[PDB]
């Protein structure tokens, strides 16, 4: 019988006034349910999450929907407990919304399955794991230069159309089959129709029955964009604390939090950052990405696509993700536009997994030695630029030649791009790329032109492309 | 608790009055403070709390309010309520107000002057209030009463071929609009589960367009360019091919100059294209808060079709000056600004309203909404922030150079949204542009052997002239392909390359004339005819034609 | 030949503009109908609105003080 | 073929020209007409809007007060 009022509201944001001695705790859940009592008002269903105590029995909180029809005056009413979520075996196949609702309209879910709530602290330094296993993509780029960890945080930076989707639906079709475990998908803040169309293609390949998805995009309040990583994160930790399953998680964008969580900190009443962003930035990115991690029990393997606004790759929320991640992939727009794709970039992408003793001793030096050639290349195009070709020595010569048939082999054909192209996609293992590479850096293939190597999966497939065209 | 009265009332009236309304209120007492106030001779009005209750010389006023048996002898006059508040602050375009006590979020209020506004903020003793028209008429001390209603604009068939602002209000000076329905500007996207792939074309008329970049029903295609690069001129062409196909048109124009609409307009209803369009306008002297309304009265104006099994198409004149727009409305309320001075929620200005544009599933009916955005760039840069924030909402660019430039305009939905016919001859033409594009870029002055001499220069050349076109004059579908089919196949090799135009008009000429059951079959099947056919009426063709 | 095809295309189109301008012309005297009709209904109602105003000023008010307290009453009661 | 495009576009611009014209007599015709039916409603209307005015009043609120409005409207309009 304990009852609130709302007192203000702008725009995402609302305040409610309390009893004395009654003031809900910080990261509770209220509802507010109202029908029409005349005919100038609307029915409203709402749910606020509180964020700050003001004084004088007053909290502000954040709604998870639009706040058009609230009245000042309706009475609200505290639940006791932050968001809570349905775990378990009965979210395997399904998709959900922020609060946990299903919207794939197959049923509803019983009122008595145990549910679990979004907030809760990481865990401690009593319990981590520490050990680095290499994962296959069949992506040369990838297994190459910058390797992943089977239990890790993988990183994709992207900027505006470039190819995070493509790589990432890619990934999925190579790995979410191999991994015979359970996966997780997040999708926060991305176009609709990728999601309608994600999850027809799962359901075709049959990947469903170990999947539960999660959706909230770009057409709703920042409210629910900062809510819904949560929600994929406790259904995937459900299963690695409670089973000791192995468990994948994919987050479609996770820059959309952050910037929810700057367009709300300004109506909340906080002194802006630099660049216009919240006081608050790496606190909320490290408290959401210190879950992700592998126990004793069992593991995440999180892959996350990273957004970079105005390919500046110097912006807060790339730079203060950048500190997380333990393989990353950068994606750049110059060599989109040549025709290369993927469109890594071969220098700046890193891995922890790239050592001797890790990977072997031929792979490092075959790396090391593609590396210290594209560099190379990279310092010289200025001059070629102003002064050409014909005043250069004889090694630089040979460094060009080499280098632009490395730079031209980096690339691939995709199983999901046969729509676009018409090629039926490749895979090739790690052992076939690091021998196709030992040989390009012994000038075995030095005669061949040089646009035979765009686009294949091997080097034999090289050899046969260039016999098809005339040499 | 104060009454207008013709004449003093009889205290123990007054008393009655008082306990009355203290029992219906809720107060156990009640005292009024009557006025003597002679010009309301036709009875009491009363005003409590923020509360008014008329009398009955309103009545006569609302006498011409019953313009409109005779007005079924002057109807019946009412005792009318209405909530009401005053204004404390007015400047730059919005408000501030006391009263208001139960007005809800995003309603719609009504000076005393005639102008509307939005309630924005609803504050512990304030309602911010944003002014939509002009502001020079209200002042401190007037007079704001709510209407019970969200914001809604006027929909129905009745806005077919008219001219309007984003509220609903003609400005062609016809007369009233007869609608009788009207939807909430601000509405929610079709879910996941309520959509399905694209798979029927949409035909702009334009060869570069319809063979290179192609757009589906229910597509979000952006077009993005510097100034004098005339996208209007490709919004127009569009809007015109739709003559035969069953599509609803609307034109949305934000910030342009209105010489130019009505130039427009003119343009439009020369070619009958005003039978199934509907034109917003808002011009660059009109307040940003209309500035900034506009797409999203034209996106409730198309839903309403949509929301039926129609198909609609939406164009949008420029989506950054609604940014600026915003922008300048959003630092006039004293928000911390972002990159570019930029408030934080520029991306969901835009999100939120392309997103409503789907390709419905048929248990929802099967309705459509194409949706082309405009962006406008300084000196070609395409990473700058709005147009890398449109860029990354829709499906597509086509990039107008200073003229497609192929290395930077893309489809994805579009491929899956061509016939066959085109899909069996778009991909020669893709290889030769491609061949010259980067053959042109070394062989500007150099000798090659006659293959990088004659077919990487000469084939190019040729498709390159056959791409261009005339203004307002759109091709169908069948004589597209055919002459693309043509050039691939290697026709027009031994015809000048100042000859092209010529030849292509009088191969349509001698198609119109004698090319009817080929016409005919593409048009039935969407495939091509036999090859055999195809090449004897080409051969005819080449024989007649008389080379300069 | 063609160019006679172009002469009657040229003829055909004028006569189609000609015919969209005469019902351009048709719909301006329709709608300037309207609006006089328009407009004398409302010069109609403006005199009919200070007739009945000088007509009630002229009617007695003694029995018109108790009609607006009725009225008063019954609004109370309704709202 | 010039000439030939030359005389049908001239002629065609003389129907043009032709047609428009035609359209402003009928309209200058119709204005005519249109403000002498006006000015006939006007008078017609307003004998109509007084009497209507008596009703409005009645109703609002016989032959001797519908005589002293009349007289009042005619003052007024006077
Ligand atoms: N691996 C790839 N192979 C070929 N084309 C690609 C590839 N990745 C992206 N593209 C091109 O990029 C476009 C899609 O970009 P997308 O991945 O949607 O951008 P975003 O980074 O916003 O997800 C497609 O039209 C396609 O032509
Ligand atoms: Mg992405
Ligand atoms: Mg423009």
């Amino acid at each position: 019988m304990t009852r609130g009022r709302v007192i203000q509201v702008m725009g995402p944001v609302v305040d409610v006034k309390f009893e004395n001695g009654h003031l809900p705790a910080i990261y509770n859940a209220l509802k507010i349910q109202h029908k029409a009592r005349n005919e100038n008002e609307v029915d409203i269903d709402l749910t606020l999450e509180v964020a700050l105590h003001l004084g004088d029995d007053t909290v502000r909180t954040i709604a998870m929907a639009s706040t058009d029809g609230l009245i000042r005056g309706m009475e609200v009413i505290d639940t006791g407990a932050p968001i809570s979520v349905p775990v378990g075996e009965v979210t395997l196949g399904r998709v959900f919304n922020v609060l946990g609702e299903p919207i794939d309209l197959e049923g509803d879910i019983p009122a008595d399955a145990r549910r679990d709530p979004i907030h809760r602290p990481a865990p401690k330094f009593e319990e981590l794991a520490t050990e680095v296993e290499i994962l296959e993509t069949g992506i040369k780029v990838v297994d190459l230069l910058a390797p992943y960890i089977k239990g890790g945080k993988i990183g994709l930076f992207g900027g505006a159309g470039v190819g995070k989707t493509v790589l990432i639906q890619e990934l999925i079709h190579n790995i979410a089959q191999e991994h015979g475990g359970i996966s997780v998908f997040a999708g926060v803040g991305e176009r609709t129709r990728e999601g309608n169309d994600l999850y027809h293609e799962m359901k075709d390949s049959g990947v469903i029955s170990k999947t539960a998805m999660v959706f909230g995009q770009m057409n709703e309040p920042p409210g629910a964009r900062m809510r819904v990583a949560l929600t994929g994160l406790t259904m995937a930790e459900y299963f690695r604390d409670e089973q000791g399953q192995d468990v994948l998680l994919f987050i479609d964008n996770i820059f959309r939090f952050t910037q929810a969580g700057s367009e709300v900190s300004a109506l909340l009443g906080r002194m802006p950052s630099a660049v216009g962003y919240q006081p608050t930035l790496a606190t909320e990115m490290g408290q959401l990405q210190e879950r992700i991690t592998s126990t004793a029990k069992g593991s995440i393997t999180s892959i996350q696509a990273i957004y970079v606004p105005a390919d500046d790759y110097t912006d807060p929320a790339p730079a203060t993700t950048f500190s997380h991640l333990d393989a990353t992939t950068n994606l750049e727009r110059k060599l989109a536009e040549m025709g290369i794709y993927p469109a890594v970039d071969p220098l700046a992408s890193t891995s922890r997994a790239l050592a001797p003793e890790i990977v072997g001793e031929e792979h490092y030096q075959v790396a090391r030695k593609v590396q210290q050639t594209l560099q190379r290349y990279k310092e010289l195009q200025d001059i070629i630029a102003i002064l050409g070709m014909d005043e250069l020595s004889d090694e630089d010569k040979l460094v060009v030649h080499r280098a632009r048939r490395i730079q031209f082999f980096l690339s691939q054909n995709f199983h999901v791009a046969e729509q676009f192209t018409g090629q039926p996609g490749s895979y090739v293992p790690v052992k076939e790329t690091v021998r196709g590479f030992k040989e390009i850096l012994e000038g075995k293939y030095d005669h061949l032109p040089e646009d035979a190597f765009r686009l294949v999966g091997r080097i034999e497939e090289v050899v046969e492309k260039a016999k098809a065209m005339g040499v | 608790a104060v009454a207008y009265s013709a004449r003093p009332l009889t205290d123990e009236e007054l008393r009655a009055l008082s306990d009355v309304f203290a029992q219906k209120v809720g107060k156990q007492t009640l005292e009024i403070e009557n006025i003597i106030d002679p010009e309301l001779i036709g009875g009491v009005r009363l005003r409590i709390g923020n509360r008014i209750y008329d009398g009955s010389v309103s009545g006569q006023l609302e006498r011409i309010r019953r313009q409109l048996k005779q007005q079924i002898e002057n109807y019946e006059s009412q005792i009318q309520v209405s909530d009401v508040g005053t204004v404390i602050q007015v400047g730059d375009g919005i408000a501030r107000a006391h009263g208001l006590d139960n007005v809800m979020s995003g309603e719609l209020v009504e000076f005393a002057n005639g102008v509307m506004g939005m309630a924005l903020n609803l504050e512990e003793n304030n309602v911010g209030i944003v002014i939509l028209g002009p502001y020079t008429g209200i002042k401190e001390g007037d007079e704001v009463r709510r209407t019970g209603r969200i914001m809604e604009v006027p929909v129905g068939e009745a806005l077919i071929g008219r001219v309007v602002n984003p509220l609903g209000q003609p400005v062609d000076g016809l007369g009233p609009v007869e609608t009788t329905e009207t939807r909430p500007i601000e509405s929610p996207a079709p879910g996941v589960m309520d959509r399905r792939s694209v798979h029927e074309p949409l035909q702009t008329g334009i060869k570069a367009i319809d063979a290179l970049v192609p757009i589906g029903r229910g597509q979000r295609e952006l077009i993005i360019g510097d100034r004098q690069t005339g996208k209007t001129s490709v919004a127009i062409d569009t809007i015109i091919n739709q003559k035969d196909q069953n599509m609803i048109s609307i034109y949305v124009a934000i910030g342009q100059k209105e010489s130019t609409v009505r130039t427009v307009v003119e343009t439009l209803r020369k070619h009958g294209a005003l039978d199934y369009t509907i034109v917003v306008t808002a011009s660059a002297s009109q307040p940003a808060p209309l500035l900034f309304l506009a797409p999203y009265a034209g996106v409730a104006m198309g839903e309403y079709f949509m929301y039926k099994g129609k198909h609609v198409l939406v164009v949008y004149d420029d989506l950054s000056k609604q940014a600026a727009a915003y922008r300048e409305l959003s630092l006039l309320l004293r928000r911390p600004p972002g990159r570019e001075a930029y408030p934080g929620d520029i991306f969901y200005l835009h999100s939120r309203l392309l997103e409503r544009a789907a390709k419905l599933s048929d248990a929802k009916g099967g309705g459509s909404l194409t949706a082309l955005p405009f962006v406008e760039t300084q000196a070609g840069d395409i990473s700058a922030y709005i147009p890398t924030n449109v860029i990354s909402i829709t499906d597509g660019q086509i990039f107008l150079q200073s003229a497609i430039n192929a290395g930077l305009s893309v489809s994805r939905v579009g491929g899956a949204a061509q016939i066959k016919a085109m899909k069996k001859v778009a991909g020669t033409l893709r290889l030769d542009l491609a061949a010259y594009r980067e053959l042109e870029a070394f062989a500007q002055f150099g000798s090659d052997l006659d293959k990088a001499t004659q077919a990487k220069l000469a084939r190019g050349a040729r498709t390159v002239e056959v791409l261009k076109q005339d203004l307002h004059q759109p091709i169908p579908v069948e004589k597209q392909v055919l002459i693309i089919y043509a050039l691939t196949r290697g026709f027009l090799d031994d015809i000048p390359v100042e000859d092209v135009r010529r030849f292509e008009k009088e191969f349509y000429l001698f198609l119109d004339q004698n090319g009817q059951h080929l016409l005919e079959h593409i048009r039935t099947t969407k495939d091509l005819p036999n090859e055999d056919d195809l090449n004897k009426a080409i051969e005819a063709f080449k024989k007649t034609f008389v080379v300069s | 030949k063609l160019a006679e095809e172009q002469k009657e295309q040229i003829v055909a189109s004028a006569r189609a503009e000609a015919e969209r301008v005469k019902e351009t012309a048709k719909k301006e005297i329709e709608r300037e109908k309207e609006q006089a009709m328009a407009a004398l209904r409302e010069q109609v109602a403006s005199l009919s609105v200070l007739i009945a105003s000088k007509v009630i000023e002229k009617e007695l008010t003694e029995q018109d003080q108790r009609k607006l307290i009725e009225a008063y009453i019954k609004d109370v009661q309704e709202v």
